[PDB]
């Protein structure tokens, strides 16, 4: 099959998503990230076509977290408690907004019940 | 087979087969005689009129009586009876000198023409020693038949692997399930096995080697009398502890009192029941497929959290991974993960592109190998998952950068804490990278931007990047596109480069024309 | 030969980010990361142009307020929400006004109210390090839209000072034996400031 | 048909899952292939 775009047409879904934003962090992102790819290769032999923007705190640059290099791309956001970064709503639809991405999975935790 | 001669003389247990049995089955002539002697389950051409009498149900042994006669005909006296042999087999065949070890004294013969001068070389390579003639196989499958046997005769066969893709004749990449072959033709083979080895006695571990054709013909090749590096497969498909029950065996403990055995059967755990291993033929069933591949701290058992079902290891040398699926396509996709997060790792990260490359061939995808495949896999040197040139040459350039940029710092910072009012020049930001591309440079300039920023300056261009400094001597870019990751090996003369699983390597080099003085100074003289 | 469509990542859309982003960079060109080149020597003096318009430009305040105001929905006093959310809100009735002026002062007044009926006996500070981005944001924001000009400037200003005056007494070597006297304990500061008159006649012109 | 085929599943053996308290190291288990797991700096 060509693209996932093809898949959507092909399998009668209704919303191409190329992109998705994991609000989350450790082994919800890092999990989603392996089974995804997992899939993605299955799919269409190119784990690569779901790209993951990450938001980097200093305090995981500095601890080198696997996830981020890992991920496919890095936004650098504020530190500190989850409240100011994980948390802040419009900073996270901003995000969205901006790029824009076409999907956001928050896992479990931090901003799962807003 | 020494060895379990001393241990039994000694009262010392030996996990393996007996020594009677090693000697009589470890000579390669010995024990080609011993399959010419047997039921021959499709032998050689060579060794088609070749047998001895009856080895019979009770246990049987080398004689030298009638195979000396036979035996001096697979040592061909002269040319002349070799010539004729070569007839009967067809050509193409092989001059092989029976003493010959390492290698030495084999001689490819495509006709009767040729002969002659290698015959001579032959001798001249291991003089004094018989030669004898075999046939060059035919391009075939190389398959193997996992053998057990206790003290008292029961020996029972489980399956297969499939070992045809070989470099060198070395087994590379293994395979459990050979479900190319007929159902009917592997009992065939297995039950011709377990002839074999009942008749001369095995009472340890053991395969039992084949090679197979597409046509349908299958034609035995050896026996190795021992175990194998990859008989985990058989325990993670078979679910048992082989080394446990080879102890057992040692113990004299029956094949029907071991529990993964009775289970495997669908029988009782605890019972004592004896099992017709005959009458129980069908029912155990291979679970899945399982793929194995030959990988070349200091010994890190390799496996990760991108895939269950598959494991592997490497030592300090070579490795093994296994990747288990509920069949060959998913067990194939679960490897392809291993693969590239394993890929990631350094000293084999080119080879180990080919074979990700190799895995993906279409032939390899439809099951379409032979052994002389990958012989014609290789002469073809084809490089590619190979990065963004471009990328390679930036990573590279601001590699040596950041490095050079660590060095004048960290001798800035150290010589000045410790008092030295150094000339501001050396302080730059500046950078002239100079870096050979086939036959070609990149000459590129990079200044420091900000303390997180680098800005690369090719040819009179600007691009502006950042990078967010790592720990352990990597550096990853983000742009656009995404973000790519790289690690820094350097060498003497080479520039070692890895951009995420991909590696590149380059050259400087301007030694052998100019004569680069290493210090300031005056010129004394010539 | 390069793609420069990649190279989009500069700006934003977000005023409060160009802010930040912008402000930091700048502050890495006087702190002595400066450009070799002309490019680069015109390229900062645009994105001054995009300063300027932006530092005339009056959504700061809403969007500094916004994004604090977002980042805190919890910890939050209803009472003290629903004043400051009504009383932002027209702020923003009355922006593009010419007597537009921030409602600061009020906010100081009725936070200052309610700090002074003290969620008490334990809390007190409690709050206060609850709402501390606003009695900072306050602080700068007294003196108006040119309150932040002069004053951003002018720090900018000294920086550029201290460091060039301590740089210029007597003569380089000796200068620089002073700053090993100054702060003899640690030389990073130094690092930094040899760096920064390194790289001064692009800091001089600009 | 979820209701004509709600015997049709049936678990594959039986899983334990025990929570444990560089940075993120997912720890393999050499002990069982068939068993694995990881620790995140915090738990795994």
């Amino acid at each position: 099959v060509a693209s996932p775009a093809e898949f959507v047409t092909r399998f009668g879904g209704n919303k191409v998503i190329e992109k998705v934003l994991i609000a989350n962090n450790g082994i919800a992102a890092v999990k989603c990230m392996r089974s995804i790819r997992r899939w993605s290769y299955e799919m269409f032999r190119n784990e690569r076509a779901i790209r993951f923007v990450v938001m980097v705190t200093p305090e995981d640059l500095k601890a080198n977290a696997e996830y981020i290099k890992m991920a496919d791309h890095y936004v650098p956001v504020p530190g500190g408690p989850n409240n100011n970064n994980y948390a802040n709503v419009e900073l996270i639809l901003d995000i969205a907004k901006r790029i824009p991405v076409q999907a956001v999975w928050a896992g479990w935790g931090h901003a799962s019940e807003n | 087979p020494k060895l379990p001669e001393l241990l039994l003389k000694n009262g010392i247990a030996f996990m393996g087969p007996p020594s009677q049995a090693m000697w009589a089955l470890g000579d390669k002539i010995a024990s080609s005689i011993v399959a010419q002697t047997a039921g021959i389950p499709t032998l050689p051409w060579s060794g088609s009129g070749l047998r001895v009498d009856w080895q019979e149900n009770d246990f049987s042994k080398r004689i030298l009586n009638v195979p000396q006669e036979l035996y001096e005909k697979g040592y061909v006296k002269d040319v002349d009876d070799g010539l004729q042999a070569a007839e009967e087999v067809g050509y193409p065949v092989m001059i092989k000198a029976s003493e010959g070890g390492g290698g030495k004294g084999i001689r490819k013969v495509n006709n009767a023409d040729d002969f002659p001068n290698l015959f001579r070389q032959v001798q001249a390579e291991v003089p004094g020693s018989p030669i004898f003639v075999m046939r060059l196989a035919k391009q075939s499958r190389h398959l193997e038949v996992q053998i057990l046997a206790d003290q008292y005769g029961n020996a029972i066969s489980l399956f297969g692997r499939d070992c045809s893709v070989q470099r060198r004749h070395q087994k590379i990449i293994e395979e459990a399930p050979a479900t190319i072959a007929t159902p009917a033709v592997f009992e065939h083979m297995e039950q011709c096995a377990v002839k074999l080895a009942k008749m001369v006695g095995y009472v340890s571990a053991g395969t039992v080697e084949y090679l197979y054709s597409q046509d349908g013909s299958f034609y035995f090749l050896e026996l190795n009398p021992r175990l194998q590096v990859e008989h985990p497969c058989t325990e993670m498909v078979a679910d048992v502890n082989l080394p446990a029950a080879q102890l057992q065996i040692a113990m004299g403990i029956p094949l029907y009192r071991i529990k993964d055995i009775r289970m495997m059967y669908g029988v009782s755990p605890w019972g004592d029941s004896p099992i017709d291993f005959e009458d129980s033929a069908h029912v155990p069933c291979p679970r899945g497929h399982v793929i194995a591949a030959r990988i070349t701290g200091t010994v890190q058992e390799l496996n990760f959290r991108s895939n269950k079902n598959v494991w592997g290891y490497f030592s300090v040398q070579f490795g093994h991974c296994f990747s288990w699926g509920e069949n060959r396509e998913e067990a194939i996709s679960n490897m392809v993960v291993a693969l590239k997060e394993l890929s990631i790792r350094g000293d084999f990260r080119t080879t180990v592109e080919y074979l990700i490359k190799l895995l993906e061939t279409e032939s390899f995808q439809m099951n379409r190998i032979d052994t002389g495949w990958l012989d014609r896999l290789i002469a073809e040197k084809v490089q590619a998952e190979r990065p963004d040139t471009m990328l390679g040459v930036v990573c590279g350039a601001l590699h040596v950068a950041d490095v050079s940029l660590r060095n004048s710092v960290s001798n800035f910072l150290h010589s000045l804490e410790r008092g030295q009012v150094l000339p501001a020049h050396t302080l730059l930001n500046t950078v002239d990278v100079e870096l050979i591309y086939e036959g070609v440079k990149y000459v590129l300039k990079v200044t420091r931007q900000s303390p997180n920023s680098y800005v690369v300056i090719m040819n009179g261009s600007c691009v502006e990047v950042d990078v967010h400094r790592l720990s352990d001597g990597g550096l990853l870019l983000s742009y656009d596109g995404s973000s790519y990751t790289t690690y820094m090996k350097e060498e003497v003369d080479r520039y070692r480069i890895t951009i995420g699983n991909k590696t590149c390597v380059f050259e400087k080099e301007n030694d052998p024309s100019v004569m680069r003085s290493p210090s300031a100074g005056k010129l004394i003289q010539y | 030969s390069l793609p420069r469509i990649q190279s989009t990542a500069l700006r934003g859309e977000k005023l409060h980010r160009v802010f930040h982003y912008v402000l930091d960079n700048l502050v890495n060109v006087m702190n002595g990361y400066c450009l070799p080149d002309p490019f680069f020597s015109s390229k900062v003096k645009d994105w001054v142009e995009r300063l300027m318009k932006t530092l005339r430009d009056p959504s700061l305040p809403l969007l500094e307020l916004q994004d604090i105001m977002t980042s805190v929905s919890g910890r939050i006093p209803p009472n003290v929400e629903k004043s400051i959310k009504k009383e932002m809100a027209q702020y923003a009735s009355n922006i593009t006004s010419v007597l537009c002026q921030f409602p600061s002062q009020q906010i100081a007044n009725i936070l200052d109210s309610h700090a002074a009926t003290l969620n008490r006996k334990s809390e007190r500070e409690v709050f206060f390090m609850n709402t501390q981005s606003i009695v900072q944001l306050v602080q700068r924001y007294r003196s108006g839209i040119r309150g932040h000009m002069k004053a951003v400037v002018m720090d900018l200003l000294r920086q550029y000072l201290r460091v060039e005056t301590q740089f210029q007494n007597g003569h380089y070597d000796k200068c620089v034996f002073a700053l090993r006297e100054e702060n003899k304990s640690d030389m990073n500061t130094v690092l930094n400031y040899i760096f920064s008159h390194a790289q001064v006649t692009k800091k001089n012109l600009l």
